[PDB]
């Protein structure tokens, strides 16, 4: 497969005010690796990020491709874009190119401008919208972190109690997969705060 | 083929006359009114073809352009026709975009875009009438006008056509901050009123109110009561 | 698209529109040129000499490659579209030949283009004139001089713009083999021929020399203040 | 055809493009618009046409606008041309940050929109955009800048300028009045409102914009209608 | 006001008429073809001291056995040089062998009223060169001298005159030419000829001479050459 | 000047280079056209310019189709290319629908092509008319005509040219709805030589072609016995 | 009055802000002396034109106003005769292409708007100039009943109740102006009929006139006969 | 897919089934393949679905407006013609066994084949499909010159049903079609009404 | 994926399940499947989930534009050729079938459009993988004319049966109603299935998870 060429996985949960979104940093082509520390998490605006997995020459195409749209966007209609515009022009970005698709398949969360409430939601290569209420995760283990959120989230957890979840899902579900893991970068998304720490995982 | 130099140049003093002669075509035609009053907005004209020959429900000049997005002008009938198909074109494209109705700022700016390139491009004329869209969006009322140069202003209650710049002091003596739209509409009909000329009925005037539950073009029974 | 005949001729077998082109260069400012034995100088007139504008972003004295530079008179907007499209023919001539370009294949290049828009529909001729001046793989200064009409020759020493004229039989009877002796001598020659066509010489010339394996120069106010001291 | 043809892009006796020169004429017939160079910033003090008792103000500005993260325009001339240009100076900034990734630096810019308008006076048959810019932004290699932009494609860097109706007037102030190398943003906004009032006034009859740099990061802002309010009333003592 | 392509009341494009106007103003060109070779000398026309004469190129080579002298518009006329060396190079590609003076007089020939304004594409001619040629050259059927303008129409002659004082210099030569000269006597007389019809005394560094010879190829005079036959 | 573009009315409303055209159509030499009981019969006469020129040569009568006919009046250059264009359509509506294409449809056809040089500047209208005869066993014999404006009516007689307001008198004192096709051919010959001006004019020859059932629905030009007994007839 | 440049020339705003253009097009639907007359009924549509007939050579039959655009879709021409080929050719494609695109049949007033923005665009270009024809489609529409609209060369079309065009368009308007403010299938058209003669004072006979209906009973567009329209002579 | 087309002095007979079957599944056991292309002419469609109703469309609408200009009923060599013309041009794309049958006021009733090539030959009776192979030796035994409208309808349901038993793409109803020049009658053929043949028993 | 259509006394019953499935893995368990296209006509749509957004998104648009033109109700017929057309342009490559249920002038009018592009107009239409299961249900007791309460519990019974037979569908069942004077769009109409409650919590306590870095950044 051309998505299992440089592996992956980014991971967004649902808390009580507040979402997370986590991501493998392990870059590598095949079987070796490359670098330690490849960006699969990009900011769309404050209390807004993109988590894309795949093939890692589409992950930065798609992520600076979006960038462009999202600043031209911006600047037009002199506003910050909202979680749900945002999957629409990512869908429409990714169904473009629906006979030539680029290989990654994006997670996006953050918290809606002036009504702060989460927002978490995956699309496939061809811009497939889907919004959850819990989580999403998309990778080269996604089934390994569909079992971790399965028992692991809860309805409602605070910031501290969200993180927990997300880094213990993250963590035990790379490390049953091979081509993905070196590091696990997180981001909670709070209300007035963002922040963003780095879990000791296994460097195999 | 088609000529392919402009049509519109400068000239000797700096002016587009083109487009100088484009507003007083919009500068005869019937009286339009726009206002914006804190809980939406109301657009009404002079829809009377006088000859009682003509049918009133066949045509329409207050259009909606999309479900929050009514539109009316003044000047010419067959390019306002061209400028509501490419309006609903406009808020259609966004709306595939970004699966949400186009701003009304937004939609303005797209169809003010349109109207500035019929005044550079080559073997046209620029569009001989102005428009005078509202909207509602985000919880606010929207009032704008788009001219035949291309260039668009945000409104609070203006009004375009014949004796527009009559109404506009009988609108700027009379119109309030703290107003509603059911008092809108009474204001905006006193305001063409005072150059209708004739007696006005409920089939001599056009009404488009725009508020929470989307533009909506009033129908006789309406504005028969209101008047 | 534009497919018009712009330039075409006339009864008495001319051009109008290139000689219009060529008037605006006679508006432009004055630039003078002159070859040395191991160094090019390039003299420009600065007309708005205002206190409150960045000097920088307006010279008239530009670099196509590391050997040739140039020096215009005319339309300013019209030298910006070829000095770039100038550039990219260096840019081009290095990637298909390994050597460096000559001074005559790119000033051929420059004056092919001019008289390109001058025979072509839908456009109109560039209103500015060069002085292409630069060092060739020899070691040979060079100094060439393209114009509207697209036609260009080799110089020893010449000026474009407004009092070109002037300026241009200053330099025959003051350019001779003693003038051009020393490196200081070629740029003094070059500063006096632009004193008899300027107000207060001294804070109103700006001049770039190239001297032999080297880039471009651009003498400041302060080094073009010791020279017209010499001169006094 | 050839009858009704206008030739906008052609010489003329003189050696002059009437087109550029007609269009030149409208920009000295629209709203004064400054710009001063400073050494912590660079601001835009613009007045507005656009007055009435009946207009809204649901924009964040009217003549002002944003090409980017770093950089901001004053426009001076026919207001639909400027939608154009400014719409197309924002697809240029794009164009370059995904490119290199990385802003685009401001001359780079400036240049890049000048070619386009250059373009307008030499073929194609076409008027020429009538309207003139001025830029202000910041950039790693020169800092704060101000540039300017005419119809005819020229432009060039400047200390301090001023576009629009009485440029003549308000350019022979600045000359007696800017202490080059010595601004502030503070003392500048002093000479803006001095030289916009000498020129031409009310908070609502002006815009004014600062650009400054702070913790490493470009902020464009448009003051407030207070914040302008006090500085009209601080030159009134002075005078 | 008239289109490109517009026919006079006698039966002549006007832009035609205009081109050929055009060609008066320029430098004059003699070419005397003989048995033994032909000769082409121009007019450089100095306008400075300061201008270098070597930079001015009348006389150009479109192959080893063809020569060209241009007058009018020198600017113009690189763009028909440039076609008929093309047309010769691509003749060799082609066929492995050189192309004919005639042919190759032909091919440029074919470009001279290549012009309009409607149904044209970008790389299209506004007008017409407003320069004439000299084409000589040596090929199966010996010397050969053509002439063409900005009409399109090339004709062959044994001794033609382009440029400002063609008319004097024309006739100078219909005198003073005859089908037994040698190359060496043509190079006088069209020496002779270009001294009487300049402004400026003929001198090594004024003109510029160019001959091609059967066995031989395009060859032009240098400064030494030039003065031999100057004293 | 407002008569130099087709893309231009005048004040009254009339599109002069239009009229301007119709106008080298009245110059042009007399060409008829009569509609019978079973064919059409067309009849021009040939004014040759010169003795120079050979028997038949510049023709006014060509066949654009098996079945249909056309003569023509006005500019010669112009109605040549008018034949070619009438011929495409009716080749093109064979090979699309299988079968030979009505005379009413190939009229409106090729009438619709000639009102398109009528609406700009970059073309000018044709400067000639032409009549369309058929004739078909479902349909009959039919006979149409078409001007520089791109007008085509259907019509009984019809004529074309400088005389043909002389000629239309003489074609209406004729029967053809009860009339032959060999008898129309004599009176055919007979106006052509009534309306045309020995004195103005010179040497003239006298084309006729004709299609009904006497020929099989096939057009054709008129037999040589039969055309040299007619000329005599006329005489 | 005033004027300036091209503007009497090509389809370019004047001073007062008129397209003389596109006004010296509606003297053209005048110069080819003729009238028409549409009036709805309660249940039918008629409409009424003249039928002149200049030579008596000429096949009558084939001189005709009334087209069949569609199979309950009819129209009258008035103006330039090749313009009104070619308006009416461009209504039968565009009818028959909104079937095919949309699965249903093209309503009257649909159509009529379709029509009048071609000739919009002809007011705007200045490469070409406006056709000088009017045309009157008259059908049944499935929900409103009979239907009559009408649109002219400056791209703007209506509905009506009566309307008229060509030399006698005042004249044909004033008489159906009274009529209207005092109708069945024979009502309708000598209403129709009347008007056009009371206007062109000539009594028509049978053979000087065509009539084209489209009743709530029978949708199709149909051309009354000679002795159809007769019956209707005979009856005033 | 059994689709048949005979004619008789006044005009023709349709027939077809209505099994619409995608591998070993019916997604449509009352499919209607006998197509109107015009007042008096219609069309039976064989081989793929899509590619013989967008065919048919653009017939019908070619067809449509070509009638509207010519005033006069179409002939049924030229819808014939029409359809010909697409399948011969993207034979390599479309999949169609179209029969097209009508009556025209020329020629009378006309049967035409039009098989997934892209010829066009017209014959008395046409059979197509994938259930037509089985009746091949029936229509050439049973079929006579001189049928009626009655027994040219009693013949195609005949033949119908005997190919709808052994090929499983055929089957459900039989639809025919008697057009005339008074009209077109349409009639459905549900189980009961269906003809019937023993099965063979020992 | 199972959807399906019927027709009854007066007006249209859509229905769909909410499963989505990416492989053998569910990927969403509450997904919508029934699109709208208009006020008065909604879409079922199966295949390829990124092509039937896109395509009933496109037609949706161009059947609102057509709407304000005219200024009438839309037909079914009218979407059902866009649809058709569209879909056979694209010679299949688009996998989107989908059920076409609306009610116009004409009445109450349902369709059913494959990938391909051909269309076919019956009483009742079922689709996706558990097609064939909903059919079943749909042969057996499916009857013309039947109560608006009736049909609705006939298509949560064919529904149902794809949900419990196919292994691509599941989760929850959507209805949508369409009659001459109303539209009710039930989602969820009927919870089949539910999680089971948890047996024990598995909180994973603050200070479970080691950190190597951190950083905060307080928004405005
Ligand atoms: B017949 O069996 O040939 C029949 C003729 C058609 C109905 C005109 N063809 C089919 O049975 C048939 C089925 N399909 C598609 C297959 C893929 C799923 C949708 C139906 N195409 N032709």
């Amino acid at each position: 497969s051309i998505m299992s060429y440089n592996g992956g996985a980014v991971m967004a949960m649902k808390g009580k005010n507040c979402v997370a979104i986590a991501a493998d940093r392990r870059f590598g082509i095949q079987a070796q690796m490359v670098t330690t520390d490849f960006q699969k998490i990009f900011p769309m605006g404050d209390r807004l990020y993109i988590g894309l997995a795949g093939l890692a020459t589409d992950v930065q195409t798609v992520a600076q491709r979006l960038k462009f749209r999202l600043n031209l966007y911006e600047l037009k209609e002199g506003r910050q874009i909202k979680p749900y515009t945002l999957m629409s022009m990512v869908a429409n970005l990714l169904y473009e190119k629906r006979f030539g698709p680029y290989y990654t398949e994006p997670v996006i969360a953050g918290l809606d401008p002036k009504t702060f409430k989460p927002f978490i939601c995956s699309l496939d290569l061809i811009g497939c919208p889907m919004v959850t209420d819990d989580f999403v995760v998309s990778g080269t283990c996604s089934e390994q972190m569909y079992g971790m959120c399965e028992s692991l989230w809860e309805p409602n957890m605070d910031p501290e109690h969200l993180f927990e979840t997300i880094s213990q899902a993250m963590l035990n579900a790379v490390d049953r997969d091979a081509v993905s893991g070196m590091g696990v970068i997180v981001h909670v998304i709070e209300k007035d705060k963002i922040t963003t720490r780095t879990l000791k995982a296994r460097m195999d | 083929r088609g000529y392919s130099f402009s049509l519109t140049t400068f000239s000797p003093s700096g002016k587009l006359v083109q487009i100088e002669y484009a507003l007083a075509a919009v500068a005869g035609g019937a009286p339009s009114v726009g206002i914006k009053a804190a809980n939406g907005v109301v657009l009404a004209t002079e829809k009377k073809q006088k000859s009682i020959l003509y049918d009133e429900r066949s045509v329409h000049k207050v259009e909606p352009i999309t479900k929050h997005i009514g539109l009316v002008y003044s000047g010419m009938g067959p390019d306002y026709r061209v400028l509501v198909h490419r309006a609903r074109k406009l808020a259609q494209q966004y709306y595939l975009v970004y699966q949400e109705p186009i701003p009304t700022a937004q939609l303005v700016q797209r169809v003010a875009s349109v109207m500035q390139e019929y005044t550079q491009s080559g073997g046209v004329r620029p569009f001989g009438v102005s428009l005078l869209i509202c909207g509602w969006n985000e919880g606010r009322p929207y009032l704008f006008q788009s001219d035949p140069s291309g260039a668009y202003f945000a409104w609070k209650a203006t009004a375009m056509g014949k004796n527009y710049v009559n109404g506009k002091t009988f609108l700027e003596k009379r119109y309030n901050e703290d107003l509603e739209l059911e008092d809108a509409i009474h204001t905006a009909i006193l305001t063409l009123k005072e150059s209708f000329e004739g007696q006005m009925t409920e089939d001599n005037i056009e009404v488009g109110i725009c508020n929470e539950a989307g533009f909506r073009r009033l129908t006789p029974t309406e504005v028969r009561d209101y008047l | 698209s534009y497919d018009r005949a712009i330039t075409v001729f006339s009864p008495d077998g001319h051009l109008f529109q290139v000689e219009y082109a060529q008037e605006a260069v006679k508006k432009g400012s004055t630039a003078v040129g002159v070859r040395g034995k191991d160094i090019v100088v390039l003299g420009v007139e600065k007309k708005s000499v205002a206190k409150l504008q960045d000097e920088r972003t307006v010279r008239k004295i530009c670099a196509l490659d590391d050997n040739v530079c140039m020096a215009f008179a005319g339309l300013t907007a019209d030298a910006r579209i070829v000095i770039n499209r100038a550039r990219v023919e260096c840019q081009s001539h290095r990637l298909t030949v390994e050597d460096p370009v000559t001074v005559e294949y790119i000033t051929r290049y420059i004056a092919s283009l001019k008289q390109r828009y001058t025979q072509s529909n839908g456009r109109r001729p560039f209103g500015i004139s060069a002085l292409i001046v630069g060092f060739d793989f020899d070691g040979t200064p060079r100094l060439y001089q393209t114009d509207p009409s697209g036609t260009y020759h080799a110089w020893k020493a010449n000026a474009i713009g407004r009092g070109a004229k002037s300026v241009r039989e200053f330099l025959e009877k003051n350019y001779t083999d003693d003038a051009i002796e020393t490196d200081d001598l070629t740029i003094k020659l070059v500063i006096k021929a632009l004193l008899e066509v300027v107000q207060s010489g001294g804070k109103n010339i700006e001049l770039a020399v190239m001297r032999r394996d080297q880039p471009l120069k651009i003498l400041n106010p302060e080094e073009i203040e010791k020279y017209v001291a010499e001169i006094e | 055809s050839r009858r009704y043809d206008s030739r906008t892009t052609i010489f003329s006796p003189e050696g002059r493009l009437y087109q550029v020169e007609y269009a030149m004429e409208a920009i000295g017939h629209a709203g004064t618009c400054l710009g001063i160079l400073a050494n912590d910033g660079v601001l835009l003090a613009a007045e507005r046409r656009n007055i009435h008792k009946l207009l809204d103000e649901v924009f964040f500005s009217e003549k002002i606008y944003k090409l980017n993260e770093d950089m901001a325009c004053s426009v001076a001339g026919i207001t639909s041309d400027a939608n154009v240009l400014t719409n197309e100076l924002r697809l240029i900034a794009q164009r370059y940050l995904l490119q290199y990734q990385e802003p685009i630096p401001c001359e780079q810019l400036v240049t890049a929109l000048c070619d386009i308008k250059q373009a307008y006076t030499q073929f194609g048959g076409k008027r020429p955009f009538g309207v003139s810019l001025l830029y202000i932004g910041w950039d790693k290699h020169y800092g704060f800048q101000l540039y300017q932009s005419d119809p005819s494609g020229n432009y060039g860097g400047w200390k301090a300028t001023c576009i629009g109706n009485n440029s003549a007037a308000a350019v022979s102030m600045l000359k007696q009045d800017y202490k080059e190398g010595e601004m502030t943003l503070k003392s500048a906004l002093a000479l803006a409102v001095k030289v916009l009032n000498k020129t031409m006034l009310s908070a609502e009859k002006v815009e004014i914009a600062t650009l400054t740099r702070e913790s490493g990061k470009t902020v464009i802002r448009v003051l407030k209608q207070k914040e302008v309010e006090q500085l009209i009333k601080k030159h009134e003592e002075e005078e | 006001d008239r289109g490109v392509n517009t026919f006079s009341p006698e039966g002549r494009l006007f832009q035609v008429e205009y081109a050929i106007e055009a060609i008066k103003l320029g430098s004059t060109a003699i070419g005397i073809q003989t048995s033994e070779g032909v000769c082409l000398a121009v007019e450089k026309r100095i306008t400075s001291p300061l201008m270098e004469p070597s930079s001015i190129e009348k006389i150009v080579e479109i192959d080893a056995h063809i020569g060209c002298a241009m007058s009018g518009l020198i600017a113009d006329a690189k763009t028909l040089i440039d076609k008929a060396r093309v047309e010769t190079q691509n003749h060799w590609f082609t066929y492995n062998e050189t192309m004919t003076v005639e042919s190759v007089t032909q091919a440029v020939s074919n470009l001279a009223l290549q012009f309009g304004e409607e149904d044209a594409d970008p790389g299209a001619m506004s007008r017409p060169f407003g320069v004439a040629l000299l084409f000589g050259g040596v090929d199966e059927k010996g010397p050969q001298l053509f002439h063409m303008d900005p009409s399109g129409t090339f004709v062959q002659c044994d001794a033609r005159a382009i440029g400002s004082a063609s008319e004097g210099a024309q006739s100078s030569l219909q005198e003073v030419y005859h089908k037994s000269m040698t190359l060496k006597e043509a190079i006088k007389s069209s020496l002779i000829i270009l001294k009487q019809v300049m402004e400026e005394k003929l001198n090594a560094t004024n003109i510029e001479l160019a001959t091609v010879q059967p066995g031989q190829n395009f060859h032009m005079f240098t400064k030494e050459e030039l003065e031999e036959v100057i004293k | 000047g407002y008569d130099l573009s087709a893309s231009t009315f005048s004040p009254d409303g009339r599109v002069f280079q239009v009229e301007y055209a119709m106008k080298a159509v009245e110059n042009s030499s007399t060409a008829i056209g009569i509609r019978c009981k079973d064919g059409v019969v067309f009849g021009v006469e040939k004014l040759v310019l010169s003795k120079l020129y050979e028997e038949g040569s510049n023709k006014r009568l060509f066949n654009v189709d098996r079945h249909v006919g056309m003569a023509v009046a006005g500019l010669l250059a112009d109605a040549r290319s008018l034949a070619d264009i009438a011929r495409e359509e009716a080749s093109n509506f064979r090979s699309n629908f299988g079968y030979n294409i009505p005379l009413k449809h190939l009229a409106d056809r090729v009438a619709m092509y000639v009102h398109a040089y009528t609406l700009y500047s970059a073309v000018r209208p044709f400067g000639c008319s032409f009549m369309l005869g058929s004739y078909s066993a479902n349909d009959g014999a039919q006979l149409y005509m078409i001007d520089p404006s791109g007008v085509s009516y259907g019509y009984w007689g019809c004529a074309i040219g400088k005389a043909r307001q002389a000629a239309k008198t003489e074609i209406e004192k004729l029967q053809m709805k009860e009339m032959t096709c060999r008898d129309v051919v004599k009176e055919v010959a007979k106006i052509i030589y009534i309306v045309h001006d020995e004195v103005k004019d010179k040497a003239f020859e006298l084309e006729l072609s004709w299609v009904g059932e006497l020929t099989k629905g096939r057009h054709e030009i008129v037999p040589k016995d039969i055309r040299e007994e007619a000329e005599k007839y006329a005489k | 009055g005033s004027s300036a440049g091209f503007d009497r020339h090509i389809t370019i705003f004047s001073p007062e802000g008129r397209l003389y253009q596109v006004e010296y097009a509606f003297k053209a639907i005048n110069q080819g002396g003729l009238t028409s007359v549409a009036v709805r009924g309660k249940d039918c549509a008629v409409i009424v034109t003249q039928k002149k007939v200049p030579d008596k050579l000429l096949d009558s039959s084939t001189v005709t106003h009334l087209f069949k655009i569609t199979e309950s879709i009819g129209c009258v021409m008035t103006g330039m005769t090749a313009d009104s080929r070619s308006q009416v050719q461009r209504a039968r494609y565009e009818a028959a292409n909104w079937k095919y695109k949309y699965g249903y049949e093209i309503p009257v007033d649909m159509l009529c708007k379709r029509i009048a923005d071609i000739s919009q665009v002809y007011t705007q270009n200045a490469e070409m100039r406006p056709l000088g024809c009017c045309m009157i489609l008259i059908g049944i529409d499935e929900e409103q009943g009979p239907q009559v609209y009408k649109c002219d060369p400056a791209g703007y079309y209506c509905g009506f109740k009566a309307t008229a065009a060509g030399v006698k368009q005042t004249e044909s308007t004033s008489f159906l102006e009274k009529k209207v403010k005092k109708w069945t299938f024979e009502q309708t058209v000598e209403t129709a009929i009347t008007c056009l003669s009371t206007v062109l004072s000539i009594d028509f006979k049978p053979s000087e006139i065509e009539v084209g209906v489209v009743t709530v009973e029978n949708p199709k567009f149909r051309i009354l006969t000679e002795a159809e329209i007769d019956a209707h002579l005979v009856a005033l | 897919t059994t689709i048949m087309a005979v004619q008789f002095n006044g005009g023709v007979v349709l027939g077809a089934d209505s099994r619409t079957t995608t591998g070993s599944y019916i997604a449509n056991r009352v499919t209607d393949k006998l197509t109107p292309i015009h007042d008096h002419i219609f069309c039976c469609r064989s081989g793929s679905a899509a590619d013989t109703q967008a065919v048919a469309d653009a017939v019908t609408y070619q067809l449509g407006f070509h009638s509207i200009e010519l005033n006069e009923p179409p002939l049924v060599h030229t819808a014939a013609s029409l359809f010909k013309e697409m399948c011969y041009r993207y034979r390599e794309d479309l999949m169609a066994g179209i029969i097209i049958a009508g009556w025209d006021p020329q020629e009378g009733g006309q049967v035409y084949s039009v098989p997934m090539g892209g010829m066009m030959v017209r014959q008395s009776f046409a059979i197509g499909g994938s259930g037509s192979s089985y009746i091949y030796g029936y229509v050439d035994a049973t079929y006579r010159e001189g049928m009626t409208k009655d027994e040219c309808l009693q013949f195609t349901a005949n033949a119908l049903a005997l190919a709808m038993e052994r090929d499983g793409s055929s089957g459900g109803v039989i639809r025919l079609a008697a057009i005339q020049e008074s009209g077109v009658e349409r009639q459905v053929l549900l189980g009961d009404q269906i003809p019937k043949f023993t099965i063979a028993t020992l | 994926t199972t959807i399906a259509g019927v027709v009854y006394k007066d007006g249209i019953v859509l229905g769909a399940d909410t499963r989505a499935t990416e492989g053998m893995v569910v990927a969403d368990k509450n997904c919508s499947k029934i699109h709208f296209i208009s006020p008065n006509i909604y879409c079922c749509g199966a295949g390829t989930a990124a092509d039937t957004d896109m395509t009933t998104q496109l037609i949706s648009s161009n059947l609102e534009l057509h709407s304000l033109t005219t200024g009438r109700l839309p037909r079914v017929v009218t979407a059902n050729r866009m649809l058709k057309q569209m879909l056979f342009r694209y010679q299949g490559y688009i996998g989107a079938a989908l059920v076409l249920g609306g009610v116009d002038v004409t009445g109450p009018h349902l369709y059913s459009i494959y990938p391909h592009g051909s269309t076919d107009k019956l009483p009742y239409v079922t689709m996706g993988s558990g097609s064939l299961a909903a059919m079943a249900v749909f042969e057996d007791k499916f009857r013309p004319d039947m109560e608006e309460e009736e049909a609705k519990k006939l298509v949560s019974e064919a529904i149902a049966a794809g949900i419990f037979n196919d292994l691509g569908s599941g989760s929850n069942i959507d209805l949508c109603v369409i009659s001459k004077s109303k539209l009710d769009f039930l989602r969820p109409f009927s919870v089949p299935n539910k999680k089971g409650t948890r047996l024990g919590r598995y909180r994973c306590e603050k200070g479970t998870t080691a950190v190597l870095t951190e950083k905060v950044t307080p928004l405005e």
